[PDB]
DNA sequence: ATCAAAACTGTGCCGCAGTCGGCCGACCTGAGGGTCGCCGGGGTCTGCGGGGGGACCCTCTGGAAAGTGAAGGATAAGTGACGAGCGGAGACGGGATGGCGAACAGACACAAACACACAAGAGGTGAATGTTAGGACTGTTGCAGAT
DNA sequence: ATCTGCAACAGTCCTAACATTCACCTCTTGTGTGTTTGTGTCTGTTCGCCATCCCGTCTCCGCTCGTCACTTATCCTTCACTTTCCAGAGGGTCCCCCCGCAGACCCCGGCGACCCTCAGGTCGGCCGACTGCGGCACAGTTTTGAT
């Protein structure tokens, strides 16, 4: 509904799910929307760099290779698609 | 046409797989992490033998600078077993022919 | 009968279990692809991925959440809570170095 | 006759790993100027060995959890079970390998009995 | 005459005092033996030359300030003034030294 | 008597107790500790034991490489460079 | 040989382009290495340079100072958002810290 | 002393004082903080090669040209930082390519 | 201390692929061979600065005493998540065009590499010449702790 | 609520230390000038695969509810840690002795670059294709939850 979601699309029940493979038992309420904030400063910072690496390249798609050298760069190195 | 081709490390890995395990078989994307794991190794060390060289203003990449990498790059005894190994190949390959 | 619903908690400690096991991601994929184009858009106007990228992507972010719980987690254990607040997604972003 | 040629650098090595291809790429890595004759021999050993490591404790990976194929899995429990692995590859995440079992004993319950343990960890 | 600060308002007057310099805190020559010391039990035959223990006490000094910062959050963090081993080992923890 | 007796190398123990109670009291401060628990100056002291070995090993390292018995600014310049703790004001 | 002029100045920059030129050559960060490499970069050092030295200028100014030490250096890029980032993980040698106390460690200004 | 010729080190220091003159005319710098400041020239000029080099990897280019510089300058330097610097750094590109 | 309602577990059988071992094909590349600049291992002379140590000044450490106020245990009160039943929404599997755009690919200007005389920008020295922080030595001011 | 007394701030001579300005002397080294490989530009073709309406199956997100257990605000008791006093251990500074050895040179063999063919090691398809292995269902232990 006009984007009623997007950054907001990031669900309450993933999130849950998210913390319990990180071993959270109980979970305050005001997480969800922190967590939110969080995953896209993330993602604010990942893709500005994996974007940089696509426009110096003069393309106007986005490798896996611009996300995994940015991730790289952003010190959070990725094995799987960067080969 | 076809692809310029690839190269990768797959067919080495594979190889060695089987002198550890040939009773076993290995994935698909589990094949390209590999893949990543040892061009990152090279990247690291080549990278610190890279900067080992240029202080000590050297214009050569030698078998001692790889060697110091690995002291550096590697923990404890994963690196006295890499040296180990290190040394070995490379005096086998001296001699041996 | 009654909903024979369990103790607080067991079926949590259960989800852990299970999540621990498990290995795929946890975003569904389509909301978390829109997710992704949108903040794209701030940076370079009209421009197409590669499938692959947003599962690299989505694979990076879940990775570095997870982890995060993990020390939000220790954070309030360490305040003698079992719930985890703000206060410590917090106290472990900026101990990271993460907010300085 | 331009003489019996063959031999490679792996053999004359007794490496798995391509000798060549790794002086090939220090070479044109910007690395250093000159690459000398020993250091690819070096580094495709390290690389054989390192290798090897994992899949050594990958393999045993589908083993003491069944199965015949190495995913990635198994090459995260391998790497986040062994103390040194884990190190050097701290900073790194594999894709599609999840986490490790892990519970802190402080939140889940058992206030009873069973085997009232806190003098061994 | 008899005169006393209340705890703790020497050591906020500290916390400002310390904050204002930049000297180095802990003293020279014992700095040097430890330094001297852990090295030896690596090697042998070493020498330093005098900047290097310099950079290796700044370094440490660093260091340690900042990991007390840290340390002093993991405190405050668990409603308490008073620092302790805990914290240390939340803060270094979360860091990725320890684990 | 006079001119040159020999003297011996010195013989180096218990030094990490050099990083007195006080010393570690005033790093403490700076970094904007008001009170300090009796348990942390041996917790300090240990934390600082693992940081110059970590640091010293990597030099010593460097210096070994080089072929020289004596460690320079340097090399502890690219040790901590390494380690992520890049240090200014010593050349480098 | 028409005298000689400095691709500083052909530039208009402080820094030195030709030894920027040669340190790149020599650093092997590749093969060939373009005629405004050199240039561009120079101008960058330059400009992270002023923004350092005019704020440590300002800093050692306010504390009565005429020379400027590392502990200015330290206030400079501290108190500047962004160049924190940027030495995030550098350390000052000689800089302290920036003066700054938990408030919950304040005398409770009730008693 | 004796004749031994002591090998000669080179750093910025005299252009980083230029600069200095330039933003505090009457203000001068002790030999440590100018030690500093040679020192942040040198890294952050191995910071923007190294990422220069790298990026001339990625796509092919065995060159180093001022495409890289920028690319490197806009993935290394914080927010402001860089769009002055891209600024600065094509400002003189400009004045270089054309004046003389 | 012993019974009930759920929720994992490997077996078990089976379509959907997912890795395989070739089957060759097509090359691209690492090796065998031989010429060739110039880097790095050697041997030398050698000043500088590290380890030890004395001598003297005086600051900072260590230890014991007393007192408080911070930590933490015990308990009570207000409610914030959790467990759940449950109805649909839109996330997800299965497909089919429609075309932008990424990956080559051949061709050739120029851009950057070398080669080289040649000046002067830059660095290393001593040196007047100062300006400047750093150490006492004293007053002014703010403020914490005592009546 | 006034009062005393100690701590931090400023000023001020004062002299050693660190800087800046000469100006001079080597000399690496950047620039001026001219040839000379070959890399990046630019144009031109193929199809890979990304964007996307389309359409059943329903898993999974939302929400209201019941209520328990977790969190937090209090009130108390115990003692851990801050302040202080003060002797004197030992760091700091200066100055020295004895050498170890860093680093500037110089001389010149190898070593690794750079060429040039060539055989084959490595990559991309297809091709069964052997088995590999999640995708539903069963009955069997394994528990939490109450009597
Ligand atoms: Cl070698
Ligand atoms: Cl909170
Ligand atoms: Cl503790
Ligand atoms: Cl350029
Ligand atoms: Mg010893």
């Amino acid at each position: 509904k006009v984007l009623r979601d997007n950054i907001q699309g990031i669900t309450k029940p993933a999130i849950r799910r998210l913390a319990r493979r990180g071993g959270v038992k109980r979970i305050s309420g005001l997480i969800y929307e922190e967590t939110r904030g969080v995953l896209k400063v993330f993602l604010e910072n990942v893709i500005r760099d994996a974007v940089t690496y696509t426009e110096h390249a003069k393309r106007k798609t986005v490798t896996a290779m611009d996300v995994v050298y940015a991730l790289k760069r952003q010190g959070r190195t990725l094995y799987g698609f960067g080969g | 046409r076809r692809k310029t081709r690839k190269e990768s490390y797959a067919i080495y890995v594979y190889k060695v797989l089987k002198q550890v395990h040939p009773d076993t078989g290995i994935s698909s994307k589990a094949m390209s992490i590999m893949n990543s794991f040892v061009n990152d190794v090279f990247e690291r060390i080549a990278g610190e033998a890279s900067r080992l060289a240029h202080y000590n203003k050297r214009s050569t990449i030698t078998s001692r600078e790889i060697q110091t990498a690995v002291r550096l790059l590697l923990p404890g005894e994963l690196a006295k077993h890499a040296v180990s190994e290190g040394t070995k190949a490379v005096t086998k390959y001296t001699s041996a022919k | 009968k009654k909903p024979h619903r369990y103790r607080p908690g067991t079926v949590a400690l259960r989800e852990i279990r299970r999540y621990q096991k498990s290995t795929e991601l946890l975003i569904r994929k389509l909301p978390f692809q829109r997710l992704v184009r949108e903040i794209a858009q701030d940076f370079k106007t009209d421009l197409r991925f590669q499938s692959s990228a947003v599962m690299a992507l989505q694979e990076a972010s879940e990775a570095y959440l997870v982890a995060l719980f993990e020390d939000t987690n220790l954070a309030a254990i360490h305040a003698k809570r079992v719930t985890i607040m703000p206060k410590d997604i917090q106290l472990a972003r900026r101990i990271r170095g993460e907010r300085a | 006759k331009t003489r019996a040629k063959a031999k490679t650098r792996s053999s004359r090595a007794g490496l798995q790993f391509p000798v060549g291809r790794v002086h090939r790429l220090l070479r044109k890595g910007n690395y250093a100027e000159r690459v000398g004759a020993g250091a690819p021999v070096y580094l495709a050993a390290v690389l054989e060995y390192l290798t090897a490591e994992i899949l050594e404790l990958a393999g045993n990976a589908a083993r003491d959890n069944k199965k015949t194929r190495i995913i990635p899995r198994h090459l995260q429990l391998a790497v986040r079970n062994d103390e040194e692995l884990n190190k050097l590859l701290g900073r790194v995440t594999i894709a599609q390998g999840g986490v490790l079992p892990n519970i802190q004993s402080v939140l889940l319950p058992k206030k009873t009995e069973s085997s009232k343990s806190a003098k061994s960890k």
